[PDB]
């Protein structure tokens, strides 16, 4: 739950997954 | 993300899109044979 | 990248809507094909 902002982030930054 | 978002509504239309397909193509097809049977009435 | 494969696969589903609409088109060719044979055979009868 913490992660979850930081992931969203990430898988905007990053990039049927 | 992108990836996630993007996939979904090709999807989605699919089926709609092979409905839709798929009627249109019978309506245009029932019309060749109401057409040889009108000529064959006529 | 990963929205590539994404999009791959959404034009995977639609590919596959292609195909069952062209199957769809196939099948009602026929179906009017059998409707004029009926037709004709109703007709002959009459």
């Amino acid at each position: 739950g913490e992660f979850f902002s930081s992931a969203l982030t990430s898988a905007a930054a990053q990039q049927k997954l | 993300l992108a990836a996630e978002q993007e996939a979904q509504h090709i999807v989605a239309a699919a089926r709609n899109a092979k409905m839709a397909r798929l009627r249109q193509a019978k309506e245009e097809a029932e019309r060749e044979i109401a057409e040889h049977r009108a000529q064959v009435e006529r | 990248m990963v929205r590539f494969i994404r999009q791959e696969a959404e034009e995977k589903a639609n590919e596959i809507s292609v195909s069952a609409e062209e199957e769809f088109n196939i099948e009602k060719l026929q179906l009017v094909e059998a409707e004029k044979k009926k037709i004709r055979q109703e007709y002959e009868r009459k």
